């Protein structure tokens, strides 16, 4: 498996058959462009008529493509396909215990009601994280969770939970001009941790206005207070973003009748959207990110009793 | 005789092995090159200029066409008030201003969009709103009345009114716009492949716009990858450009419009404004009705006019209104034109119809089935335009769909849900419809076949009418099978075109099966009558026996065939004389359970019965039936189009733009034919199916409301008798904010 | 000084000297090698009409894997060594129509047929990774597959022969 | 616009030439309104080939009685409009649904 | 009819047309199908456009 | 009526323009292959091979 | 490493790459520049079917010389600078006939049509060496020239109006 070089009109292709070769490249140039699905790209250039004359394709590389089993979730390669991700993670849910495949479950749920077979099979999960959509359903997912991302550049490697820090502005993230993201970890479901992920039954714009969330909380142990909470959301924004104000004010409270209505007063403020907010459906966008939560509240008060 | 029998689609095994070819699927020549139309990015302004130079400098540029290129007129339309291409100014985004000849696709594209256009924005109408505010309108209004308003609007105990509107649709057949023109080179003729219901017109257009006459173009459709009316005369928008192309390039140049293109330019379904009044008695018996409908017509007239009149004919649907009033108005914006699409206007006036009756029936605090049905019409009742209705079977279909559905019981289980449930609701609601058979414009109803019987006794028919899915061709080859009494392996149907069968009406209207079925009756009868004395002679001879005998004794076996609609003609003034052939009747009822927390619902049950009489091919039929609801339900629940307040589309994909998919069909779905109904109005007793069943799709709309009204009475307020308004389609957003809770407060 | 770019399709071998990453798959099977089985529909992945079956050797699972894809977005550059299969890979009305093509068929699954491709690329796919499948993975198998003329019901009940 | 097609071909003898000849005489309007494009077999099946030198005698008077049954079938409207053009009464005769193909 | 039968198909497939022809004289009342055939045969053979 | 004139044959101008097409000037399509036919050389005999 | 053939044809320039040696002019006219006016008759120089103008300036004589010449055994390596002149390069129905096509269309010289290009052609390079011939010349002009239809007759009593 060598690496090859393929020259046409206005665009270079080059398909990288080594990490090494894969960080030089991207060292080289910064600017060029990575493809594995270009179920992304394949948008951009031809509905945004953008031209990358510098593209490398990394799909060959072991590592971006390694699915690994260790004692704090299961780690795939950014390259992976989701139906390998959907794959591994239905065999997971299947022989694991319930309390370890919460946020898997989440994740699970996302990749239903996703595209089509045909796009999961080449869509890679690297792809949909740095694509950085405002309405990704992955990301809100993958933040809730604190989900690892091992980033990398020749030279250099680091491991961070993506966080609201993640993504800086629109399309934009936490990643080097000449950085790419070379594997994630989905996390292994705690004791007195509970997950869920929900997402609008609908889309009417190109990548905003569409509600997606992921919601994760933690109790602590044999009481029903609250130890961490984790509200992200995605279509409320030009990004993925999380009512951290809301979920501070709720640590070590009770989850009750209280706790529901002061969310949800903070959700209201907190996620306000203007009455020119781009997108439209602000009445019904409100009342999802409520909505959502109250499923959540409720899902919850069952997996506690 | 295969008539009356489950036929599937002749061409079926092609199209599932990619055999069967579609326009883009033709070969190009070696020399053959591309288009790619310019368009507007405002909704009205002024071209101050147009700068080429960029486009120029790409790869394989070979040409920019402009108004000044065309050789002939730049005048077109159905009602000749269009431009081929746009001159000094814009009506709307999509507007045509050019196209680019290139030789690959990407060249013409890339080129394409580098054609720098400067515009001087001009006040724009958008909304019907828009449109009323600024008496923006094509012609005057039309309407339907009969009896007197006041004096049924005063005997009625109740008197409810309000503003309804149903949001358009975009046709969405999977295969888009699309053309092939060959310049022969030779008095101007040329010959084209196009995916179009409308040879004719495309013929006459690609004359008009070239000046020359009609019978040097030669139109030729194999088939639609699906046409639903988006192509009965929009397809001439891509048409007239590539034939342009042709003649000034003199290479054969084709053009297929990209999904996001198509959506944009080509226009789609009118959506409807509508403002109703309604006099009842306490019984739920409607006295008194009035209604102005509003239509968005687009940057063009087009069919807006008859489509608002077939709306009119429809405001009644199966009701009968002693004292009726209602009126159109088509209103003139800066949209792409909207044009024809399955329904043709009845879809929107059948629905307002439904919203006042639901709301008749609920005011009333009586059951729904209970008040249309005693509204219903009785057999030889006449109409608000007063036809008589002969062979009513609405009533067949209504007592037997609520029978086979188990209505009655379902009903009670539907209502213990609701009490068992608070976050969750179901709906139920059956609803009926008839579809009035026929073009309202007099003219168009007639129809012309050609037949030609090989001296090898293979048969090969051609006739007026397109393919587009619908099995036309089947249906034609099935009829002709039976008229000359031979097996159908021996007849042939290769396609449809301009020099075999002319001046045809576009294929449309669901009476191509009636009509071009008449016209290939004929045309087998004409080859009979010559065969006979053949078959006299020699009576145990087999058919190819008797047709080489008719050849060596020279008899002509090649032969016209015709048809046209008769007694038909209604008048405005007068409002009298039978404006269709008969009427078309279903019934569906349909189940569904929304959630009140997402605005999401699901489609668990519905059950159809269809009136098409005896049907020449009931697998065919039903398969109507269903797509037909499928693109209803699609309508009524699904598909929402959006543009930008400045009129630009902003879902033009199907990442944008939902149309049903596997999953949104109702998880038991059963469609039933009704059973000795016969039609003596048409071919072989058979029925017009293509259209009449698309409004049933309604069913799910208002099971959906049923639901949103138990789920109101649950967390909102306490009024029986409210009624909220809840326009089309019935979106999760609409559903959900309808759903008012500690929440959406 | 350029790669070629090798792959499959049906089971012949493509060798384009010149590829050229822009060129998509679908364009690639319609213009160079003039296989116009597979449609174009909407050019953004949503409608399927473009589908295919990929297949490619993982150095890991051993096995040949078999999956589906949309070819109005498969760059024909990420194809090396990968065998594309169309619907005439498997089977025509000049030859033999493979079980999924004439089951569709007979059963009214096919109107305008212009989706018809696509999703009998979909159920290939499904049958060559399992077989006999569920009623659901049938259903799941046309997720990214749509079909304006027949309102599915008469497609999924075809295949339903194929499960258990 | 006329369109006439015969099972007659050209071969340099100048058959089209005579065809619109008969039928602008036939038809009693201008050579110029019609119109031969080609010979095809989905337009006049079973045809003989064009051959000893019949084919202007032969499809010269198939073409003359296809051009009677047209004058047949326009005759109603060239009454109702006398001072009417040729055109006025094919429209008529369109609009008031008479076949024009024969 | 010629092209039909050396095909085995119904005749109602094949559409043969004539725009003109640069001289016939007879010689192309019946010997034209020996090209004919045999061009249709390639095209039918080979699925591609033959001349 | 213009039966008994002189009218020249209605393609002359076109076939002096070269304009006239003619089988051969059909352009080719982008796939259409070419065929030459194989003849024998002798007046009669038998085909041990080819 | 090769030279490029560079020529012209009715007033366009023609750069051709890679000319291959045993192409023929009329190959090449047909073919690659779509002009079918040209016909092929013979293939072996007897007909004129194949006739066309060939231009091309002489270090001697000064002047740029005209000639006719039978295209179908003419091989486009010999033309480098040299300027060609096919039917479609002197008039048009589309635009405006040479007196030359007008001429011979309406005397009847025309019947089949397939040698009238070449007739054309070798009357207007008559034309260009000497605008007014004698019947003589104008006969001899057409040596080369075959016609199966007409009987010749009409084609030079057309011509005819030319001399004196
Ligand atoms: C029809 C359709 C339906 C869809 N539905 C959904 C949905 O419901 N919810 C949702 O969330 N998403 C959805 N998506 C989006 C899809 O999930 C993303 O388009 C896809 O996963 C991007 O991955 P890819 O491999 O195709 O990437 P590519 O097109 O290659 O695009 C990837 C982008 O990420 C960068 N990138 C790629 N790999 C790496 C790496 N290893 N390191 C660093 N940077 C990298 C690229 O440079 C580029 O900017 C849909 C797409 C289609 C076509
Ligand atoms: N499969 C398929 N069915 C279809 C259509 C189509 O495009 N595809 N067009 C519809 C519309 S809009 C009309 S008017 C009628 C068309 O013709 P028919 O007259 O033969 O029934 O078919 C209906 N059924
Ligand atoms: N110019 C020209 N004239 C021609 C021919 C021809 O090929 N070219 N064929 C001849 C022969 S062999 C016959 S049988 C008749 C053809 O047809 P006609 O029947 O129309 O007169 O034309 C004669 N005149
Ligand atoms: O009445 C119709 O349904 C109709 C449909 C298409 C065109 C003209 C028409 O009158
Ligand atoms: O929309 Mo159907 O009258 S073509
Ligand atoms: O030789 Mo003329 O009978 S065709
Ligand atoms: S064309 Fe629609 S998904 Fe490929
Ligand atoms: S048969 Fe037309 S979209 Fe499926
Ligand atoms: S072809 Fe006859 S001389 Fe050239
Ligand atoms: S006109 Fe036929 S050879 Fe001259």
């Amino acid at each position: 498996p060598k690496q090859l070089r393929f020259e046409g009109e206005r665009v270079t292709w080059i398909q990288a058959s080594t990490l090494k070769e894969l960080l030089d490249l991207k060292a080289q140039h910064p600017e060029a462009k990575l493809v594995v699905g270009n179920t992304e790209i394949g948008i951009e250039m031809k509905f945004k008529n953008q031209l990358f004359p510098m593209i490398i394709c990394p799909a060959w590389i072991p590592e971006l493509n390694a699915v690994e089993h260790g004692p704090e979730g299961i780690s795939f390669g950014a390259a992976c396909a989701l139906s390998s991700v959907e794959k591994t993670l239905l065999e997971a849910v299947a022989k694991l215990p319930t309390q370890k495949t919460e946020v898997f479950r989440g994740v699970l749920e996302q990749l239903r009601w996703f595209a089509g077979k045909q796009v999961k099979s080449v869509a890679s999960l690297g792809g949909n994280i740095i694509t950085a959509s405002p309405i990704s359903d992955l990301n809100p997912v993958f933040m809730a969770s604190g989900t690892k991302l091992t980033i990398v550049s020749r030279g250099t490697r680091r491991t961070v939970p993506m966080d609201h820090t993640f993504f800086p502005s629109y399309r934009k993230t936490l990643l080097g001009p000449e950085e790419i993201l070379l594997s994630i970890e989905i996390p292994y479901s705690r004791e007195d941790e509970f997950f869920s992920a929900f997402k609008q039954a609908s889309r009417r714009e190109d990548d905003i206005a569409k509600v997606t969330c992921g919601m994760r909380v933690l109790f602590q142990p044999g009481s029903m207070q609250v130890k961490e909470l984790a509200l992200c959301y995605g279509g409320m924004a030009d990004r993925t973003i999380s009512a951290l104000k809301t979920t501070q004010k709720q640590l070590s409270k009770f989850w009750n009748e209280k706790l529901l209505q002061d969310v949800c007063a903070g959700l209201a403020e907190e996620l306000s959207l203007s009455p020119d907010a781009p997108g439209g459906m602000i009445e019904f966008r409100r009342t999802l990110t409520l909505s959502f939560f109250f499923k959540f509240y409720l899902t919850v008060l069952k997996k506690l009793g | 005789d295969t008539v009356g029998r489950p036929l599937p689609h002749l061409a079926a095994a092609m199209q599932a092995s990619g055999e069967a070819v579609y326009c883009d699927d033709i070969p190009r020549y070696e020399n053959e090159l591309f288009l790619r139309l310019v368009t507007s990015t405002r909704a009205h302004a002024k071209i101050k200029s147009i700068d080429v130079s960029e486009a120029q400098k790409v790869p394989g540029f070979v040409c920019f066409l402009s108004a000044d290129d065309i050789p002939g007129s730049n005048e077109t339309g159905l009602f000749n008030d269009e431009t081929v291409f746009a001159k000094d100014t814009v009506t709307c985004v999509g507007h045509i201003i050019g196209a680019v000849v290139a030789d690959t696709p990407e060249h013409a594209e890339r080129a394409a969009h580098v054609v720098k256009v400067t515009y001087e924005d001009l006040p724009a109408i958008i909304t019907i709103e828009d449109a009323i505010k600024n008496n923006s309108f094509y012609g005057s209004e039309l309407k339907i009345e009969k009896g007197d308003l006041k004096k049924g609007f005063s005997e009625a105990d109740n008197v409810v009114s309000g503003e309804l509107y149903i949001g358009g649709q975009d046709h969405f057949y999977l295969e888009t716009h699309c053309t092939i023109a060959i310049p022969k080179g030779e008095e101007g003729e040329m010959e084209l492949f196009v995916s179009t219901q409308n040879a004719m017109k495309t013929q006459s257009f690609v004359a008009k716009m070239l000046g020359v006459p009609v019978n040097r173009i030669l139109v030729r459709v194999k088939r639609m990858g699906g046409g639903f009316g988006g192509k009965e005369t929009r397809s001439t928008l891509v048409s007239v450009a590539v034939a342009l192309a042709a003649y000034k390039t003199g290479h054969p140049v084709r053009c297929m419009l990209d999904r996001n293109e198509d959506m944009l330019i080509t226009g789609g379904r009118h959506p409807f404004l509508a403002r109703y009044k309604v006099g009842f008695m306490k019984t739920g018996t409607i006295v008194a009705l009035e209604v102005d409908h509003y239509s968005n017509a687009g940057n063009s007239r087009d069919l807006s006019h008859s489509i608002m009149e077939r709306a009119l004919f429809h405001m009644d649907n199966c009701y009968k209104i002693p004292n009726i009033r209602g009126t159109g108005r088509l209103c003139k914006t800066n949209l792409s034109s909207n044009t024809a699409f399955r329904g043709f206007g009845g879809p929107q006036a059948l629905f307002i119809a439904e919203n006042w009756m639901s709301e008749v029936a609920v005011t009333c605090g009586l059951p729904a089935e209970e008040v249309r049905w005693k509204n219903m019409y009785k057999e030889g009742d006449l109409t608000h335009f007063n036809q008589r209705l002969e062979g009513f079977s609405v009533p067949r279909c209504w007592d037997e769909c609520l029978k086979s559905s188990q209505y009655y019981a379902r009903k009670s289980e539907v209502d213990k849900f609701n009490k068992e449930n608070c976050w969750k609701k179901r709906g139920l609601c059956i609803i009926p419809t008839k579809f009035g058979i026929s073009f309202t414009v007099p003219f168009l109803n007639q129809a012309g076949a050609l037949i030609h019987v090989y001296t090898d006794g293979s048969v090969l028919v051609s006739h007026g009418g397109t393919e587009m899915g619908q099995g036309l061709h089947t249906k034609m080859v099935q009829v002709a099978s039976k008229a000359l009494k031979i097996p159908i392996s021996k007849i042939y149907i290769s396609e449809t075109s301009t020099n075999t069968v002319p001046n045809s009406s576009p294929t449309a209207a669901s009476v191509s099966t009636d009509i071009y079925g008449q016209a290939v009756y004929e045309a087998c009868q004409t080859i009979l009558k010559r065969l006979e004395p053949f078959k006299k002679k020699n009576p145990d001879g087999s058919w190819e026996d008797w047709v080489m005998a008719a050849y060596q004794d020279r008899v002509s076996l090649s032969t016209t065939g015709f048809y046209r609609t008769p007694n038909l003609g209604y008048s405005f003034e007068t409002n009298s004389g039978n404006a269709f052939h008969y009427f078309t009747y279903g019934v569906a009822c349909s189940e569904v359970e929304i959630d009140c927390l997402t605005g999401d619902h699901k489609n668990l049950r519905t059950d159809i019965v269809m009136d098409v009489g005896s049907s020449l091919n009931p697998a065919i039929d039903i398969g109507q039936v269903e797509g037909a609801f499928v693109q209803g339900l699609g309508l009524f629940t699904l598909e929402e189009l959006h543009y930008s307040p400045e009129g630009s589309l902003h879902t033009r994909g199907p990442s944008t733009y939902k149309i049903p998919a596997f999953g949104s069909i109702p998880t038991e779905f059963r469609v039933s034919l009704l059973r000795d109904c016969p039609n003596k109005k048409a071919i072989y007793a058979s029925k017009a199916v293509g259209e009449p069943p698309l409004f049933l799709g309604a069913s799910v709309f208002f099971a959906i409301k049923d639901a949103i009204r138990a789920a109101r009475a649950q967390h909102t307020n306490n009024n029986t008798k409210e009624l909220f308004r809840l326009d089309s389609p019935a979106t999760p957003e609409k559903i959900r904010n309808a759903c008012v809770d500690k929440f959406t407060t | 000084t350029a790669d070629e770019l090798v792959f499959f399709v049906n089971g012949k071998k493509v060798v384009e000297k010149n590829a050229d990453p822009e060129t998509t798959l679908l364009a690639y099977l319609r213009r160079k090698l003039g296989l116009r089985g597979t449609k174009l529909g909407c050019g953004e992945g949503g409608c399927g009409a473009c589908t295919v079956m990929l297949s490619k050797y993982d150095r890991l699972q051993d096995k040949i894997i078999h999956f589906s894809a949309n070819a109005c977005l498969a760059p024909i550059c990420t194809l090396h060594h990968v065998a594309v299969t169309t619907v005439e890979g498997i089977g025509s009305t000049k030859t033999r129509l493979h079980p999924v093509q004439e089951r569709i068929a007979k059963s009214h699954g096919s109107q305008c047929g212009f989706c018809t491709p696509g999703i009998v690329m979909s159920m290939y796919t499904l049958l060559r990774n399992q077989p006999e499948p569920t009623v659901e993975e049938i259903e799941d198998a046309f997720q990214g597959n749509l079909c304006r003329c027949t309102g599915y019901r008469p497609i999924l009940q075809g295949f339903r022969t194929f499960a258990k």
